[PDB]
RNA sequence: UUGUUUUCACUUUCUCCCCGCACUAAUGUGGGGAAAACUGGCUUUAUUUCUUCAAUUAUUUUUUUUGCUGAGGA
RNA sequence: UUGGAUAAGGUGCCUAAAUAUUCGCUCAUGAGAUCCCAUAAAAGGUGUUGGUUCAUAUGAACUAGCCCUGAAAAUGGAUGGCGCUAAAGCGGA
């Protein structure tokens, strides 16, 4: 496992309740699903979440479950579309991006760096709502529809990185980017 | 209640977290000192012996390292007694540095302040 | 960034294409010119059979897509050049002095008089494979042709710059020497 | 582990169900919105 | 409906700039990475800049992403489907003897030589020593006998 | 031909260093082919010989040596921190130093 | 880094790498020498690198100019400043990193029959975006007032030639040899003939 | 005023047919239709050394090569 | 004092440590580059990159990232210098 190529995104499920109190007995239980680097963050943004859209705060709450949750097929690539709030130097926009990998996890990855930059928004200014698996014939995003192609393939321009043992100071002769 | 409140002014300038049987056992066998002598006068010793745990916390039947383990780990009826007795754990600095001392655990950029929960004991392994 | 888009452009009948490494050779019966597209990443597919060249470019942004039809109208252009001359035939038009052209050296070199009455002669000269005549129909006229599109234009407008008219109200003197049509041979 | 194994499927496939059924309603309401 | 006998030789000498696309089932060399110096398979692509390959069981790489920039692509592919899983790919490769392919081209016989090589225990290297002194010997007998 | 190397070839850059501050406890050495931290880890436990001359004669001999040891790689580019018996002095760097086969 | 000298042909590298690099080889104490400085390329346009050389050289101290920054338009001399700015040369072991340093513009006499390295880490080629623009030195050199780019490049196309002729010779005897070699290869013992195919001799 | 149920739409082809019928980036291709089921998925039985038995956490036990240090003298 | 490991901050050279990995953005004929900190605005752009809402893959209107104009001072000159554009710049990981 390459953990120079694996990111600290992972998806929690989290069931949260107020307190029972003498006026209710039993308070409406909330449930969310949270990206976060772990659980301990994902908790976090369950109560910011809590507090803002009910008037739950942590201090009159309680944990009822927090779980990762695990693709299903971690090897399988599908399309994913995701609906986004983030707030910039002078407003607030949702923007709706598509993305498309193995895990749900790795597209949120893929969003927080293209969030960055592309808006210079950061993770704090970001807020993540309903990203779902989209179907092929749903895709919107023309840099996505090109690589849903019958039979997809192209070149391979990209210039060689080999390792450091290789990657000597003094060379023989010019190398070539062509190679391929 | 007291404790949580007296924390909660001092977060930023601490990190804590849950710290499970085997980091408690770790932390009490390899970086575990204690007040031997007579009161306000206690000169922190090293255990390498029961002999001064059962001296100071026999009262209590707590004549054991692992007495002590088990009264930290879960909070049983001699627990400010055991602490009190345990002196300050002086940690070395974590093995592979901190994220950002500055900013909290909590934050998505990287941090480290704030209430770590069971995060806490790769950093005190780290750290002992 | 679009993975592949190509465009495709058809060889006239009497030409012969060479491109190697986006270096590219068109010979014709009115002579040969020679492009270097090296400033562009594209993939050129000469097909010398069935005729027609296509320009692939891979992974292209919108900024480098809009050279693939640049290149495409160069080569269209290099193709029906060498097979018809291109010509610009020139107006010289003037209020009170006659402009007096001369063409020496062999259809090069044309040499104007009596702009705007100055009595001093101002010559240009002709890019490589270009010819400058008179046209035999009206009187002032000039033709200006050759195989090269660039060249041609380049030195039509060399022409009109030379014959620029300086510290008079332009809109009002209006003597000099005009591209009045662009056609091919 | 099997009876373990259907149930563990069962209590996943509800949360999403759950979160699917979350979607569309909010969908709807924003189509609602929408004339 | 057909091509005579213009399309072997036409299409043959086509010659295109660019050979070894990144199709599912293009055998690539892993020069970067804990897998570095491993030959894998692309077995579909994810992104522009990512793809997954799954060397079959026989080269030691699991099935993974990995971005493509790490990835030298070789010659040789094979004709896979679009999803193909591991045991069919196994199975192709297998039938298809492609690894057999790529270790006689110059680049595989050139990585068994190096390996072997490498691995060279002292008195073997001193064999190899020993050999090239007498070659160097007959060479320079035959060489001076050829003035 | 003749006087066999067993030995590795090094080179002596600075000492153990920051910006504008110095540990001269610690030399940074650079050995030949070695260019990542796993392969200057090979080199941990082995000897080093400073060999210098000398413009006249301490024991009957030109010549004499300063001992040390590689202690742990440094950094990620295969350079090693070595202590000798005594500093080795900064006339001395960027000269050759052999990390010794033994132990 | 450990040999005698290297030479370093400086065609088609950028000139803060090259430098750079440079610098590091000579503070460490391996002697180089750099050939062919008039090829070295830089980023961004002729443009704007003679406008950059322009506000260098209305850099002077009004005072006296003699005193102040000297310019140097050889592309060779160019690429000893820049590496000397890489460097602490106000010291005596960055004074003697510096002098270690040799820089030519073409191949003269004893380094054009040498072989020659290439830094790959500051090859044009590899550092460099196809769609973004750069220079030549000898080109701005020749705009700044150096005005020995032709005669370089005339020296140049001698050199070719006779390293053409040389490499002929070259490949005439390797093949030689490589055949001497198949021929002898059959009189040697077995045993030598497989511990050589083994190993791949 | 929540659950429950239903519809179609989702796949590979180194398959076939028609149209452009060589038009492609292509050792093929664009559009329009069929085919089973190699591929992909599922259901049973035996095996896990052909192959896999991962990752994280909790709880334990080791291991390669090695740096520095030796206070004291009961 | 001897070892170890870190903080702040850095790892192209000066300068110990990444010309590290991974994903985007940017070309500046006065690019940009660490709190304090060593200035920049109103107003603009058919530069390019994403989004949003309307009109049968086209026309609009917005929106905000980087870039550009607005942007002139006196000894010669300063992201600290060199220099850097497949960054050694900007936003992340």
């Amino acid at each position: 496992i390459d953990n120079s190529l694996n990111t600290n995104i992972h998806q929690y499920h989290i069931v949260g309740r107020a307190i029972p109190t003498a006026k209710d007995k039993n308070p409406n239980v909330y449930r969310m699903c949270i990206f976060a680097k772990n659980d301990t963050n994902a908790k976090s943004r369950f109560w910011y979440f809590m507090k803002k859209i009910n008037k739950l705060k942590k201090s009159n709450g309680e944990l009822l479950a927090c779980e990762q949750i695990k693709e299903r097929f971690p090897l399988r690539v599908k399309n994913y579309g995701v609906l986004l709030r983030y707030d910039s130097r002078t407003g607030t926009h949702n923007m709706y991006k598509e993305f498309r990998d193995t895990t749900k996890e790795g597209a949120i990855a893929q969003l927080y760096s293209e969030m960055a930059g592309r808006h210079r928004a950061r993770a704090s200014s970001i807020n993540i709502i309903r990203i779902s698996e989209i179907s092929s014939s749903l895709v919107r995003r023309p840099h996505i529809k090109q690589l849903l192609k019958r039979r997809l393939r192209f070149p391979a321009l990209h210039l060689p990185t080999l390792q450091k043992e290789y990657r000597k100071k003094f060379a023989s002769k010019r190398p070539s980017t062509y190679r391929m | 209640k007291a404790t949580k409140e007296m924390l909660k002014i001092v977060e930023p300038y601490v990190t804590y977290g849950y710290p499970t049987l085997s980091t408690v056992r770790k932390l009490l066998y390899k970086r575990g000192y204690v007040r031997v002598g007579k009161v306000r006068r206690y000169a922190r010793k090293k255990i390498q012996d029961n002999a001064d745990i059962s001296k100071h916390l026999g009262k209590y039947n707590v004549h054991g390292i692992e007495d002590m383990v088990y009264q930290l780990y879960t909070c049983g009826p001699v627990f400010k007694k055991v602490n009190n007795f345990l002196w300050a754990f002086k940690l070395k600095p974590p093995r592979k540095g901190f994220k950002a001392k500055r900013h909290a655990f909590n934050e998505p950029r990287p941090g480290d302040w704030g209430n770590r929960e069971a995060h806490i004991n790769e950093l005190i392994n780290r750290m002992i | 960034k679009t993975i592949v888009s190509t465009q495709k452009v058809l060889i006239p009948e009497g030409v012969k294409v060479a491109i190697n490494a986006r270096k590219v050779t068109v010979s014709g019966k009115y002579g040969t010119l020679r492009r270097s597209f090296r400033h562009l990443p594209i993939d050129i597919r000469l097909n010398k059979l069935k005729k027609y060249i296509k320009v692939v470019m891979w992974f292209g942004v919108p900024d480098s897509l809009a050279c693939i039809r640049t290149v495409c109208t160069h080569l269209k252009n290099m193709f029906t050049g060498v097979t018809k001359k291109f010509l610009y035939k020139m107006r010289l038009v003037h209020a009170h002095f006659p402009i007096n052209s001369n063409i020496v050296d062999n259809n090069t070199r044309i040499e104007i008089r009596n702009y705007l009455g100055e009595k001093s002669v101002r010559f240009v000269k002709a890019l490589p494979g270009v010819v400058i005549e008179k046209s035999p129909n009206v009187k002032d006229e000039i033709y200006v042709s050759g195989a090269d599109i660039e060249n041609v234009s380049l030195t039509a407008a060399l022409i009109h710059q030379s014959v620029l008219c300086r510290n008079k109200d332009i809109r009002k003197f209006l003597d000099g020497i005009y591209v009045s049509e662009v056609t091919t041979v | 582990k099997q009876i373990q194994k259907k149930e563990l499927q069962k209590i996943n496939h509800d949360y999403y169900k759950g979160v699917a059924k979350a979607v569309k309603k909010k969908k709807k309401r924003e189509e609602k919105k929408a004339k | 409906v057909e091509l005579t006998e213009e399309e072997k030789l036409y299409i043959s000498k086509k010659n295109l700039l660019f050979k070894r696309f990144v199709e599912p089932g293009r055998l690539c060399l892993i020069e970067y990475g804990p897998y570095a110096g491993k030959l894998c398979f692309i077995v579909d692509i994810v992104t522009i800049t990512r793809v997954i390959v799954d060397g079959a069981f026989i080269t030691g790489v699991p099935r993974m992403v990995i971005p493509l920039k790490r990835l030298k692509l070789l010659k040789e592919r094979i004709k896979i489907n679009k999803n193909c899983k591991s045991g069919f790919l196994r199975k192709t490769v297998n039938s298809t003897k492609v690894l057999e392919e790529f270790n006689n081209s110059k680049l595989g016989k050139k990585m068994i030589i190096k390996k072997k090589r490498d691995e060279a225990t002292d008195f073997e290297r001193f064999q190899v020593y020993f050999a090239k002194r007498e070659l160097k010997k007959k060479m320079t007998t035959i060489k001076n006998k050829k003035n | 031909l003749q006087a066999v190397r067993l030995y590795e070839k090094g080179v002596i850059l600075g000492y153990k260093r920051s910006q504008r501050n110095q540990d001269p406890n610690f030399t940074l050495i650079s050995i030949k082919n070695v260019n990542t931290k796993k392969h200057a880890q090979f080199y941990v436990g082995k000897r080093v010989a400073y060999v210098y001359r000398t413009t006249k004669h301490h024991d009957g001999v030109k010549i004499k040596c300063i001992w040390g040891k590689v202690c742990r790689t440094h950094g990620n580019s295969g350079v090693i921190r070595a202590k000798f018996k005594t500093h080795i002095p900064p006339k001395a760097f960027g000269d050759r130093v052999r990390i010794l086969m033994y132990p | 880094m450990y040999k005698k000298e290297y030479v370093i042909d400086c065609k088609g590298h950028l000139l803060g790498r090259l430098a750079s690099l440079i610098a590091k080889e000579l503070l460490n104490g391996q002697r180089i020498v750099a050939v062919r400085c008039e090829d070295i390329n830089i980023s961004g346009s002729l443009y704007r690198n003679k406008l950059k050389y322009q506000e260098f050289l209305r850099l002077r101290t009004n005072t006296n100019p003699k005193k102040g920054p000297l310019h140097l338009r050889e592309p060779s001399k160019i690429l000893w400043r820049c590496v000397r700015g890489m460097l602490p040369h106000k010291t005596y072991k960055g004074q003697l990193a510096l002098k270690k340093l040799k820089v030519c513009v073409g191949m003269p006499y004893p380094y054009d029959k040498k072989k020659k390295y290439v830094l790959p880490s500051a090859l044009r080629a590899f550092r460099l975006k196809k769609h973004r623009r750069y220079c030549r030195l000898g080109t701005l050199s020749s705009r700044v007032g150096w005005n020995y780019d032709t005669l370089v490049k005339k020296n140049e196309v001698l050199r070719k030639q006779v390293s053409k002729a040389y490499y002929k010779k070259k490949v005439n005897n390797l093949n030689e040899k490589k055949e001497i070699k198949t021929e002898a290869l059959n009189l040697i013992n077995p045993e030598q003939r497989q511990v050589l195919e083994n190993f791949g001799y």
